[PDB]
């Protein structure tokens, strides 16, 4: 439910609603003017009632092998086991003569039939769209210590968090947040997991979300959901050297390892009784018109604070720390700010824990405070006068470097989510919808022309396109080739 | 993997079929045909580019064939 | 065989590692590199044919790269 | 030891002859004033193979543990990293105040899993000293249909011999009774290039494989008489880190993947020694001391009948089995091929040189093979009122015959390479110089196009024909057209 | 905590000043109507050190074994190659019938030796939150010669204070008795760049080393809390193979070679915590609550004498010690600097502002130090019969002082880089613009020439000067000349 | 460790002498001095090739200096 200590999180600035895209293992932190800071993340997604679409055989056996032989110029042999469904039959030809038992010399036809049996099969099932089940966690930052910030039970007992279920049947629900009010989400589970480009393939105890086209093109003997008769069985059989009376047929070895090699790139999932995975995306709209500030009339804390846990960097240009309060004043606001210098104490930066405060009235209360300082030097100041305590902090980067990092992150978000990327952190407008639509048409024209390519092929194609465009003419084909080459190289490098 | 590392034609003189000779024609071609028929739009890319960077019909066809063969391999 | 039918990059968002992402570079290259190291003499003929086919050095380089890629793939 | 009913059959015509015995083939030699010889290589055998390397294709995992360090504790160390049978991998996980760290970021984990090989494929090597060739030699004396392929009977009649050619016994001389002696001297060290092959054993299947392919196999491997496995990580998959326990799984059995990779390798039999039916052996057949019987028996005058009617063997020859009702004794059989019944002059060639009834018992059966000419002819048995005339038609022509032998010679050059010039060779200068040209040119060819498959051979050849058709120097054009034609022939001839 | 007796010293004049507390320096601030202030950094200290790596520089070889195979059997495998503490190497050696082989040629051997580390150099990491700077503040009140430097007496007079500055306590206010309060706000996270250094302990010696250099040593190394050594064969030499025993020796101790590689590193003391005396710390001294003492007492009425004759310091100042014979309690000393004995106008500012006797007993020694103008002047104490004069000559000139100030600022820019623009800063705009344009052209310069040494820097500077004077475009010529001048200045400043 | 990997000047602001600063002017030039002393023929041949490679006189001088510096450093 909570994103503190998560290696990848997005910050959104709030105008009563904002539509977000919750990715698999990621979180979004939303700050709005005069609003509690919230964070929302898709914890997992689920599928409950799957039906088999196709079984492939990857370990098969031969049971009894028969050969029917014809003398030369007598025509085809036609082993009589071709009338039985479980027998695989192949026609060959062998040397025949007086020594063998023929009245003639030459190539005599033989027909060999071997009884096919499947020992081990991989089962592919489909997901019905109505059975998808997203788990979503929401958390109001509120007043927490470091040991209860990630504890869901504590945050639920404080009415500051909630994990709930998003279903196509019930795509929108609201969570009560105690004195913070209510927080609503309306999602699009149908537009989330595609559910029509995927199968769930179970091989042994391993389960994979796989593309439908790859699964249907698999070169193994296959059958129908309840069928016991197999097609393309000759894939798993080797007919040995023809012999006038005994051609031998050998089953190949188990193809389980070959199947695992072929599955390279499929998404592992858990299928104990229902498919669970943490790798999709879900577009939602967070509505916060009923979200209110809590403790607007507490008043500032009067005693001295101490750094219980020293300021630590979270890796997202933000700083977290934990204060301890010597006072027993009660619920009071914490006078913490970020200043440029200890003279000219005007606040700068931005609190992420908006309106930090002490929750209870007993002493030695610990409060987790998390804020975003500016680039360069700053001071975390809490208290005034003789009780004031200061902490010197330095943020390493720069504004332009951060802008470049945000640009490349947005580019790779476009590369991942495609069109839903414009839905990410938007508030509508003629810009986002037009940009989304032109992205849709260009994405169609790009997937129909360069889809189904690995990183190496698209990198080489981008190199060729850059070369030709630099050497092109008309300044209009050249721009198209330059753009396509650049996008292809970016995609090739984006998987490394 | 290892099945990608396929043993070639044996150097022994063999008036007999090798280990998997039924698939001898289809081993090197299944991936190309499957990828081509699942990605029909790449064919136009191949023809167009090969017609561009060439200078005459002699090497345009070679470019088209080479591009149509290189991309199904390496996926 | 099925080993050449690699699933490839998944279509989800997937801010995680796929099934065999440790081989994401081992794939698509290992067969080619082993073939080239064990067939050094093919590189010479491929280079010289690429030189002879290409009208200009830009075409010659592309021919050379395409010849060095196709033969290891389909061999 | 003899070839009646074999599809691969060769016919050869100053006093010795150089032959190449191919694995599933036979050679029939009809010299000027000698009985007909059948020579073949039945089998190659290697007795004492030494293990070189084992590849694991099925492994298991039994004990997975993980150790973690906070983002400022350095690399993680797992105790099992100091044990042999454990594979360990260092990964990176997200760490923060929730887990228990004092800092945020990428903490370091180390995961170790116990590795155990369940099923492995064993490679072995052959010393050239241990290669045995089984060679059969046969003289077309008097045989019946059932006796013709029975070595015991043909040995008791001094008409056949089976012997072993080794480096320590490269030459043999076999006694052929009143036909004399026939010698062979072979070159076993040049036959089976043991320094180019290994014997792979996967389960109960055994293959002759190239050493370069075997060395490049991407599997965990161990040395002979060792349990220390190397490159084990190929068979293992470490899933997503968890910072307290990261799962490790073993990939499935690679037996089927190995079988797919073994496509093109040569299946062999290995119970105690590797038995093999392919390959070739260059020998020289010496017929100086081999002669015709030196006496003729006198005509069989009683009645003849066809125990087995004339049958086409498939190699432009007709075979039949006569039954003789007489009981007088050993007698010469009156039998011939004639153009017409008016002119009884023999016209063909006799594979059974001087057919005769060998025994004095009534109803003797004698197998006779003949090479009639193209078109219509008559098999005539007996004289006068006992004469049996059997009309025989032989389809084809000498022009088509020459064309087919040219194609077969080209395929023999492709399959054998250099010893193709040693096939039917009598030591001529042209054969020697052509052999040397084949040495140099084929060496260059294998240097440039050695590792290519048939499809890439065909594409490369098509490119070479296109380039030679539009060439300019007219000399480079010639050589490029030649190599393109060779590549097309190699591409097409494999199907 | 005093500037007196220190060869490195600087003088500075709304009511706050930006200073840089260099490691072995001292700063004297002389504001308009404030007591003179001495501020200096005394010692940096890092408290809790975490190991990051251990390098081996003394190894041991214990048990060597070799296993050999016949020239074509295959690569040998020692049974010890599985065990963790064994370094194993594969060699090749002559073999034949005299060695027990059935063949001839290069057989394979595998040699294993037991590796053991005896002595280890440990690298440790500093967390910025564990760095604390000791800072000394002193007010030029009334001191004697012996007590001017004794903290136990200056603190007892409320004239000095030693305080610790950490990231969690970056600002300190210290009371100074009758002078009020002096406060300081610093930037401890910018002082010692702990992200770029490790603490390397070898034997009993400890060094502050660059992280890249430490990570680039070619020695066997482990992770913290592990004995799994790697790159062990760096310290091992395998002798000539013999197929029955190959000798392995351990290379000698690398402690001395490590000391030689450590050239240029900064020695530190690490008995319990890491203590350093180099470095710098940027601070802001706030003197608004700093006031001149409210002194009710009058001037001293009795006779003075030079208890210690005036002495020249290294920084254009004169220090003397007066002996007061009177006993009329605390009183002001009528001491001044005059150009001549006829014009008694005080012309030279005094560093010991408002000097006075502090005690009431007789024979009191007072240290007075002051800055006379260039040329001749007189230190005058008293008037009339009690007046004592001392002739002082201060060699130098304003132009020379300005030139020396410029070169010292050049060395400051070299040593500190960008913080050099914050030295003696009262805010301003030229300082900020200069610092901004030094942040660039200071990172690019250390990208093109960061890793050079002084000899490489000098050679490159000479080359750049030659190219610039030989250039044509004046812009590129000027930039080449500027970078060459900078490089030559840096090559020269190290000596 | 390997003594050629000298730590060099620290970027820490330091007015004392670092470890082994008695050899700053000797640890970079001692190897080169003995070597020119023990190999004057290389000095001669370096002068010759430096003169021969330089179209201009300053180019000749730069070539001679570079040739005189490179060889002693790489044994
Ligand atoms: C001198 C300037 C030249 C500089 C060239 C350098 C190269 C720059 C390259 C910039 C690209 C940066 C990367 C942006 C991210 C895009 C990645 C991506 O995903 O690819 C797009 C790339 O989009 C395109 O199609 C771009 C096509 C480029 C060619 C268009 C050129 C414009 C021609 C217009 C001419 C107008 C007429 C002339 C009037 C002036 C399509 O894939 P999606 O559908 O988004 O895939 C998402 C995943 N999923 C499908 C699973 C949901
Ligand atoms: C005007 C137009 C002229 C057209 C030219 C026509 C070219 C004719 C050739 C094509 C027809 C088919 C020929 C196929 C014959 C079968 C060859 C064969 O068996 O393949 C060889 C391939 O070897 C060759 O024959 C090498 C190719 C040589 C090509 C000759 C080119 C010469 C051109 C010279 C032109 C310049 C002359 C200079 C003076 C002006 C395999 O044996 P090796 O490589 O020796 O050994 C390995 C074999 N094994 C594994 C089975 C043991
Ligand atoms: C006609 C005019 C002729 C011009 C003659 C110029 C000659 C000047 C020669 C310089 C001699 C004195 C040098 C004193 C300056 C020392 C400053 C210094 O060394 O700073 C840097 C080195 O200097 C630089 O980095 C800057 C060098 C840039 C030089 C090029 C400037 C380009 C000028 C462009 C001119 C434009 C012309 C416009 C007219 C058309 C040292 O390391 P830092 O990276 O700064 O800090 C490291 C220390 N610490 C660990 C504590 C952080
Ligand atoms: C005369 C007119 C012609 C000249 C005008 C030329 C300018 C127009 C061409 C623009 C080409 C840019 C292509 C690069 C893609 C990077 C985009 C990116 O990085 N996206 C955003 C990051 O936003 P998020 O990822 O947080 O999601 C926001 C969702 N969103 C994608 C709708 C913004 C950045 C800040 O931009
Ligand atoms: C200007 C217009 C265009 C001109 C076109 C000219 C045509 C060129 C192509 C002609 C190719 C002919 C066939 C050459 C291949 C060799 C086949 C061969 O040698 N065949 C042999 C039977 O081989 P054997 O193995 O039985 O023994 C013989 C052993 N030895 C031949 C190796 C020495 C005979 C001659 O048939
Ligand atoms: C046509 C009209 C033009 C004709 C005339 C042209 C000639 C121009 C001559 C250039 C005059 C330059 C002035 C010389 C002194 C400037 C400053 C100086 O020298 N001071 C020093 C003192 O350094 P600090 O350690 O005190 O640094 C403390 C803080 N700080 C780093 C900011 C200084 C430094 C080197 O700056
Ligand atoms: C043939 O195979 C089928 C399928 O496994 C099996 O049910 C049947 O018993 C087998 N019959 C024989 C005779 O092997
Ligand atoms: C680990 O594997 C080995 C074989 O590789 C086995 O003998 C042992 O019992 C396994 N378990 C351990 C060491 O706990
Ligand atoms: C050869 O003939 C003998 C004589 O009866 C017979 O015993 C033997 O089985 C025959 N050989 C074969 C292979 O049957
Ligand atoms: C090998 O060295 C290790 C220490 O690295 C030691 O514990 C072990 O006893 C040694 N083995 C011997 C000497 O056989
Ligand atoms: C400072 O003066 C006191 C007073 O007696 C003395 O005990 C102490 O040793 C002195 N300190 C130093 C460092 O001289």
């Amino acid at each position: 439910f909570n994103c503190l200590g998560m290696s990848n999180r997005d910050f959104l600035e709030g105008a009563t609603w904002v539509d977000v895209v919750l990715e698999g293992d990621s979180c979004i932190t939303i700050m709005a003017k005069d609003k509690p800071t919230i964070d929302i993340k898709m914890m997992e997604t689920e599928a409950t009632n799957l039906a088999e679409v196709r079984s492939y055989c990857y370990l098969a056996t031969v049971s009894d092998v028969s050969t029917v032989s014809n003398c030369p110029t007598t025509g085809e042999a036609h082993n009589p086991k071709r009338a039985e469904d479980t027998y695989v039959c192949k026609s060959g030809v062998t040397d025949r003569g007086w020594g063998n038992g023929c009245g003639l010399f030459g190539k005599g036809s033989i027909d060999t039939c071997a009884n096919f049996t499947c020992s081990l099969k991989a089962v592919g099932r489909m997901i019905q769209p109505e059975n998808v089940k997203y788990e979503v966690g929401i958390f109001i930052h509120g007043s927490t210590s470091s040991d209860t910030h990630g504890n869901y039970s504590s945050q639920l007992g404080a009415s500051q968090a909630g994990r709930f279920t998003i279903t196509p049947n019930s795509p929108a629900i609201t969570v009560k947040m105690g004195d913070y009010g209510e927080i609503s989400v309306e999602c699009e589970p149908r537009n989330g997991l595609n559910t029509e480009a995927y199968y769930i393939m179970s091989v042994g105890t391993k389960h994979f979300l796989v593309h439908r086209e790859w699964f249907n093109d698999l070169a193994l003997p296959w059958t129908s959901p309840a069928s016991s008769n197999w097609r393309n069985r000759e894939i798993l059989l080797e007919f040995e050297e023809p012999h006038a009376t005994k051609q031998s047929v050998v089953a190949l070895g188990s193809q389980e390892g070959a199947l695992h090699q072929a599955l390279a790139g499929a998404v592992p999932v858990s299928f104990s009784s229902s498919v669970k995975l943490t790798s999709g995306h879900l577009k939602c709209r967070v509505k916060m018109e009923k979200l209110t500030l809590k403790g607007t009339t507490y008043g500032m804390c009067t005693e001295k604070f101490s750094f219980a846990k020293n300021p630590a960097d979270t890796g997202h240009s933000t700083v977290v720390l934990e204060l301890q309060y010597t006072g027993s004043d009660g619920p009071c606001k914490i006078p913490i700010s970020i200043v440029a210098s200890l003279s000219d104490l005007t606040p700068i930066g931005r609190m992420v824990t908006a309106n930090p405060y002490v929750a209870s009235s007993e002493a030695n209360a610990k409060v987790l405070v998390e804020m975003e300082p500016p680039f360069g030097d700053s001071y975390i100041v809490v208290g005034r006068g003789d009780k004031q305590i200061n902490h010197h902090w330095h943020k390493a980067g720069s504004s332009i470097g951060k802008a470049f990092i945000t640009t490349i992150k947005g580019a790779q978000r476009l590369a991942a989510l495609g069109d839903p990327a414009w839905d990410f952190g938007s508030v509508g407008g003629i810009f986002n919808s037009v940009g989304k639509a032109v992205h849709q048409v260009f994405g169609g024209a790009f997937r129909t022309l360069f889809g189904g390519m690995s990183w190496i092929t698209q990198g080489l194609m981008g190199a060729l396109l850059l070369w030709m465009g630099v050497n092109a003419r008309d300044r209009s084909i050249a721009l198209v080739m330059l753009a396509t080459g650049g996008v292809l190289l970016f995609l090739a490098t984006s998987v490394h | 993997s290892i099945a990608v590392q396929t043993h070639g034609e044996s150097m022994l003189a063999n008036k007999k079929d090798a280990w998997l000779d039924s698939t001898k024609a289809s081993r090197y071609l299944m991936k190309t045909e499957n990828w081509i028929i699942r990605n029909p739009g790449y064919a136009f890319v191949a023809v167009l580019l090969g017609w561009m960077l060439g200078s005459n019909n002699g090497q345009r066809v070679v470019f088209v064939v080479l591009l149509l063969l290189v991309a199904p391999a390496y996926s």
